[PDB]
């Protein structure tokens, strides 16, 4: 089985940038190689054949260099539409021996830093007739994704009994937008009074919290 | 032109078997290699199986050798992967493409390999404080806990409602089922007489529910 | 495809179409009612001579043509005459010019009206008849084309003569000419195709043949060109064979994909090279995948 070794996993450009991504094969794989764009939600599409030979009905801003077991495809100047995650493939062989992909490269868009607006939800009166009480923290449009959000308990740190989920990146503004979910039992929710949100972002960190006795 | 279709997937138990078709149609399926690729979800592409009629030849993977079977149909223009004794490591989406170089592809079918039980989800409000607390603009949701399997659909408003939404993907808790939030900012001006709804719509059990967010007092 | 010798819409009035009753009967007249000019009314004329002749239209190389009428009538009792306006036609080989000799004329079809007639000029009602006959088989250089008016308040609106042809086309990797269709429903015009760029007649099949027909139509295509070896079909023209791919042997096939341990061929390859080492038993043909070397 030969690897397939993309770099970088993701890089962050703008538009108009020249971007390149290199595929690095651990074995001569003559010309076996393809490149392939998959947009989130859609199938893969076929970008270059023969490792420098344009899929007739590609752009031509894209294009394909080998340099030797090193397969690079190149945009010579990024389109909106470009911001997609690309695999390259090897086919040495045509069966002789098996497929196998690169582990992908998301090109996303570069953008200037934005602050999260953070929400707190406490669980509905209906979820916690039923003996579980999820609480939500949401975090609005922000950039970069990194982020550090954590649970408070009473000021006793969470740590184990939360789920995160992340949206793909906003085609209208380009910022990101994050939720953390804390699950407990209806049991233990009742028996604590102060619950927060802790969003560190670089050097700062906005708090978001409330109290079963408000509103 | 060539357009190739897929069908097949679904729930299967455990070392359950279950196959699948890929209708093609554009092209003579006999002249061109046709090969099976599974996308594991938020994962990259893993290479299935391959198939050409022309030569006879059937090349597998190893993770799925002596598991999976590849067959085609020259008449009915279909190819075919049939799947037994699969495990949960197989739930992925599958895909259908011509030749090595991959240049049509199918649209993708979804194949959960779980102990799981189909139910429909279980939608609460997101609800949003009765005034102000962050400017202007106050923030209110859906939570979908607790469903199986994917996928989900929401939209508030019937559709009519778009700018500013942010549905998140489903994360798969230890429970062994899917949750997701969907969440909508609006002016907060707006939060007594406008109505908010928001319509999850989950097919794999042909339940659709439809929930009016309120402000909490 | 039609080819048009005359359009009388189109010139818009330049035409100084010649008339046998030398003013005060047939006349061109200007009528912006929409501007659309027309030529145009004497009833009260027992036995009328009114004659209207065309420009000189050259034949060229047309067989038979088709006359396209667009005209307005009247009632001939509205007013207290006849309707039925005659269409002629001339056959000759030189452009005389102010001869307006009736007694060679021929008469085609006595041209009628349908829908409505004088109706309402333009107050109480604002539509006309598209009306089409034609004539041939034409053997003169030169034909010319009448009108006559025995009495009838007509005004004639498009005159349109146009004559039909084969057009162009690629069929099954040859091509065929524009040629000219014929006059009479019998005749059928063989036409040989030639093969496109990189295309060949196979060695056991007929020479690609198609038929041209009086309506200006192709039939029943026999026999077709192939693209060859290294070349597959594509639209209507032979196209190399991708890199990747091979075409063996010059056949209808597409170029097929390369077969196992075999590597990458370059555009328009006619066999896709052994591996590194795997080779081909030299019987097997190039269709075949390689093999190693025990
Ligand atoms: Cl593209
Ligand atoms: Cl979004
Ligand atoms: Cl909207
Ligand atoms: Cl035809
Ligand atoms: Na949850
Ligand atoms: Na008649
Ligand atoms: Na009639």
């Amino acid at each position: 089985d030969i690897q397939m070794t993309q770099s970088p996993s993701s890089l962050s450009a703008s538009v108009g940038d020249r971007v390149t991504i290199t595929c690095r094969a651990s074995q001569s794989v003559s010309s076996a190689v393809a490149w392939y764009q998959q947009k989130p939600g859609k199938a893969p599409k076929l970008l270059i054949y023969s490792a420098s030979s344009l899929y007739s009905g590609v752009p031509s801003r894209f294009s394909g260099s080998r340099s030797g077991t090193d397969f690079t495809l190149t945009i010579s100047s990024l389109q909106p539409e470009d911001f997609a995650t690309y695999y390259c493939q090897q086919y040495y062989g045509y069966g002789g021996y098996p497929i196998t992909f690169g582990q992908g490269t998301k090109v996303e868009i570069k953008r200037t830093v934005a602050a999260p607006s953070v929400f707190i939800f406490p669980p509905s009166d209906e979820q916690l007739k039923s003996g579980t009480a999820s609480v939500v923290c949401l975090l609005n449009n922000f950039y970069p994704r990194e982020a550090k959000v954590s649970w408070y308990v009473d000021n006793a740190l969470q740590s184990g009994n939360s789920q995160e989920s992340v949206t793909e990146q906003d085609s209208k503004d380009s910022t990101y937008s994050l939720s953390s979910t804390l699950t407990l039992s209806k049991a233990d929710y009742e028996k604590h009074k102060v619950y927060a949100c802790e969003v560190t972002q670089g050097t700062t960190s906005v708090t978001k919290s409330f109290n079963r006795g408000e509103c | 032109e060539v357009q190739l279709v897929e069908s097949g997937g679904g729930l299967v138990q455990p070392g359950g078997s279950l196959r699948l078709s890929c209708a093609a149609s554009g092209f003579t399926i006999y002249y061109s290699s046709m090969h099976w690729v599974r996308q594991a979800p938020g994962k990259g592409l893993e290479w299935v199986a391959s198939i050409s009629s022309y030569y006879g030849y059937t090349y597998y993977a190893d993770s799925v050798k002596g598991r999976f079977t590849i067959s085609a149909d020259t008449s009915k223009n279909t190819a075919y992967l049939q799947m037994n004794s699969l495990r949960a490591e197989d739930t992925a989406v599958y895909y259908c493409a011509r030749y090595y170089a991959m240049d049509y592809w199918g649209q993708g079918t979804l194949v959960t390999v779980s102990s799981a039980s189909t139910k429909g989800p279980s939608v609460f409000p997101l609800a949003p404080s009765s005034k102000s607390t962050s400017g202007g603009t106050a923030a209110l949701g859906c939570l979908v806990k607790d469903y199986f399997p994917e996928p989900v659909t929401v939209s508030w408003n019937s559709g009519a409602l778009t700018s500013g939404v942010h549905t998140f993907p489903a994360v798969l808790q230890s429970s062994g089922l899917y949750s997701l939030s969907s969440v909508v900012t609006v002016p907060s001006s707006s939060l007594g007489t406008q109505t908010y709804i928001c319509n999850v719509n989950h097919k794999p059990s042909n339940t659709k529910v439809d929930k009016k967010v309120e402000p909490k007092s | 495809k039609e080819v048009v010798l005359l359009d009388f819409a189109a010139a818009g009035g330049e035409l100084g179409w010649l008339t046998h009753p030398y003013g005060k009967g047939w006349d061109l007249m200007q009528n912006i009612m929409n501007p659309i000019y027309m030529y145009s009314c004497n009833v009260m004329s027992g036995d009328q001579d009114n004659w209207l002749r065309t420009n000189w239209v050259y034949r060229g190389e047309a067989e038979r043509i088709f006359i396209e009428l667009k005209f307005t009538v009247r009632d001939c009792n509205s007013f207290p005459c006849k309707e039925t306006f005659n269409l002629y036609y001339a056959e000759s080989d030189l452009d005389y010019g102010t001869n307006f000799q009736k007694r060679l004329f021929t008469k085609i079809d006595t041209i009628a009206p349908d829908e409505i007639t004088v109706s309402s000029d333009f107050e109480a009602r604002h539509k006309l008849n598209v009306e089409e006959r034609s004539v041939g088989p034409l053997t003169r250089k030169g034909f010319y084309l009448a009108f006559q008016d025995i009495g009838a308040c007509v005004a004639l609106l498009s005159v349109r003569v146009y004559y039909k042809k084969c057009p162009e086309l690629l069929q099954g990797l040859a091509h065929f000419p524009e040629t000219i269709a014929g006059s009479d429903a019998p005749s059928l015009a063989t036409v040989a195709g030639t093969c496109v760029d990189h295309a060949v007649v196979p060695p056991g099949g007929e020479e690609p043949r198609m038929h041209c027909a009086v309506d200006g139509e192709w039939l029943v295509p026999i026999g077709q060109c192939l693209c060859q070896a290294g070349y597959e079909k594509v639209e209507d023209a032979c196209q190399a064979c991708s890199p990747g791919f091979f075409k063996f042997e010059a056949s209808e096939s597409p170029c097929l994909e390369c077969p196992e341990h075999t590597l990458p061929s370059p555009e328009g390859a006619t066999s896709c090279e052994c591996e590194e080492g795997f080779f081909r038993a030299p019987q097997d043909p190039a269709s075949m995948p390689c093999t190693l070397v025990p």
